[PDB]
């Protein structure tokens, strides 16, 4: 019943991180002509591109049926962006009124996988 | 299709004169990621002559002649690395492009790394004497530990293996300069040379995308090779990273000798070595102990570490 909804561009950094996690995952389509419907609660995992939130994630969350099932957000990016590091998480947190659970870089480290696996378990029991 | 029966001019010039040349097409784009990167680096255009470094004079003047000389040498070290990547490294990538837009993006990289090198000159113009400036150039030329690093990457740029050239091109913005970038962040955590730190954050906002792009294009090419030749390329990456980590550790131990920074600077270096590996699609084998730096120093890098409703 642990579920992840994620977005990842052609570079597939977020995709590859999510595949290292235990929880089942559903991918938001890159093609803006395509949409998904999610009928179960989920943790959202998205990268940052600063329009800090990818347009395809806005389209996903713009469906009230989809955004009602969000149990919080994890955001990725690169610390070299400074004040812009992983700000997709905060922006989504404020819009949905849901907790920012974690922040990570590129395809994630061994530590990130352990902490996110734990935080997803604790988020679905809380 | 015109595209499949023609070559880019750079393909025509170096690899295949048998076909006619096609103009770049910005209306029909093979890879949308090229447009994302092109838009970002061009909209992020900046010049160091538009950052006021003269507000660093009060904090600069309070540093003794030991720290001043270290800043001038370190920055002159970074200038050399940028000069290598601008004159050799990034322009060498153009002919090995997968897409038409990639050729133009690497022309932007070459130019902008040139602006990075130039940014150190503007810092020196405002802060440093003629003597401090000239001493740093002598020191850079006569420092074998410093010279060894660029001397190890340059042959990959001039040789005929495009993937090893690509890994080298990713290694420069991804790893080699961070040991030096530690110093300005160290000082700006102590309220010293804060304007100088703004130029470094602008440089790194460019470096991060250079590293990502070269690593992304590396991954597209290795995916097409057999499992055997993929494992052989992974071997070369870690073998080269091992050699460059070795050379960098040696250099930093001499550079920071007496200032007691080397340890922290090397840990910062390996944090970015891990990021270099992730940008090429390999896991970071580095532990939290090997890559940890003081929060106050890391905060100088990043302080963070269509809608219908
Ligand atoms: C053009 C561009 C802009 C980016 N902007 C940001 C940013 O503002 N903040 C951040 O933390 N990371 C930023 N990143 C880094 C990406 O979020 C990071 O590479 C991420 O791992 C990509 O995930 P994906 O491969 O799933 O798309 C940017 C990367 C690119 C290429």
């Amino acid at each position: 019943k642990e579920l992840i909804v994620y977005f990842s561009t052609q570079s597939n950094n977020t995709h590859r991180f999510v595949q290292k996690l235990d929880a089942e995952s559903i991918r938001i389509p890159i093609d803006e002509e395509e949409r998904i419907k999610v009928d179960e609660d989920y943790v959202l995992i998205v990268p940052t591109y600063s329009g800090a939130v990818p347009k395809q994630v806005i389209h996903f969350l713009n469906d009230p049926d989809n955004r009602k099932h969000c149990l919080g957000v994890i955001s990725s990016g690169n610390t070299n962006f400074g004040d812009s590091f992983a700000i997709a998480g905060p922006v989504i947190s404020y819009k949905l009124k849901v907790p920012l659970l974690y922040q990570f870089e590129l395809i994630g480290t061994k530590e990130d996988v352990e902490e996110v696996n734990r935080i997803i378990s604790e988020t679905f029991n809380a | 299709n015109y595209y499949d029966r023609s070559v880019s001019p750079v393909e025509y010039a170096y690899f295949d004169q048998s076909q006619n040349m096609r103009a770049i097409n910005w209306n029909k784009i093979v890879d949308e990621k090229d447009l994302e990167v092109w838009n970002r680096v061009t909209q992020n255009f900046w010049l160091p002559e538009n950052i006021p470094v003269s507000n660093d004079l009060p904090s600069w003047n309070e540093l003794d002649d030991d720290w001043q000389q270290l800043i001038t040498r370190t920055f002159t070290g970074l200038t050399l690395l940028d000069t290598v990547q601008s004159s050799i490294g990034d322009v060498a990538q153009i002919k090995n492009s997968l897409t038409e837009q990639e050729q133009v993006i690497y022309a932007n990289f070459a130019f902008m790394v040139g602006v990075h090198a130039r940014s150190y000159g503007t810092i020196f113009s405002t802060l440093c004497t003629s003597e401090q400036i000239e001493e740093a150039h002598e020191w850079v030329v006569d420092n074998e530990a410093l010279q060894a690093r660029p001397k190890a990457l340059i042959p990959f740029y001039t040789a005929d293996d495009p993937l090893k050239s690509k890994i080298a091109a990713a290694l420069m913005p991804g790893f080699l300069l961070y040991g030096g970038f530690y110093l300005p962040f160290y000082l700006s955590a102590r309220g010293k040379l804060p304007n100088t730190s703004d130029i470094i954050r602008l440089i790194l906002r460019d470096k991060v995308i250079h590293n990502f792009y070269s690593g992304y294009k590396y991954q597209l090419k290795v995916a097409k090779l057999s499992p055997e030749k993929q494992a052989e390329m992974k071997q070369f990456v870690f073998d080269l990273l091992d050699k460059m980590i070795g050379l960098e550790k040696t250099y930093l131990h001499q550079l920071y000798d007496g200032f007691g920074l080397a340890d922290e600077a090397i840990r910062f270096s390996l944090y970015n070595a891990g990021k270099f590996l992730q940008n090429l699609g390999y896991e970071s084998p580095f532990t939290k102990e090997e890559t940890r730096i003081a929060p106050e120093v890391f905060a100088q890098l990043s302080a963070r570490a269509d809608w219908d409703f």
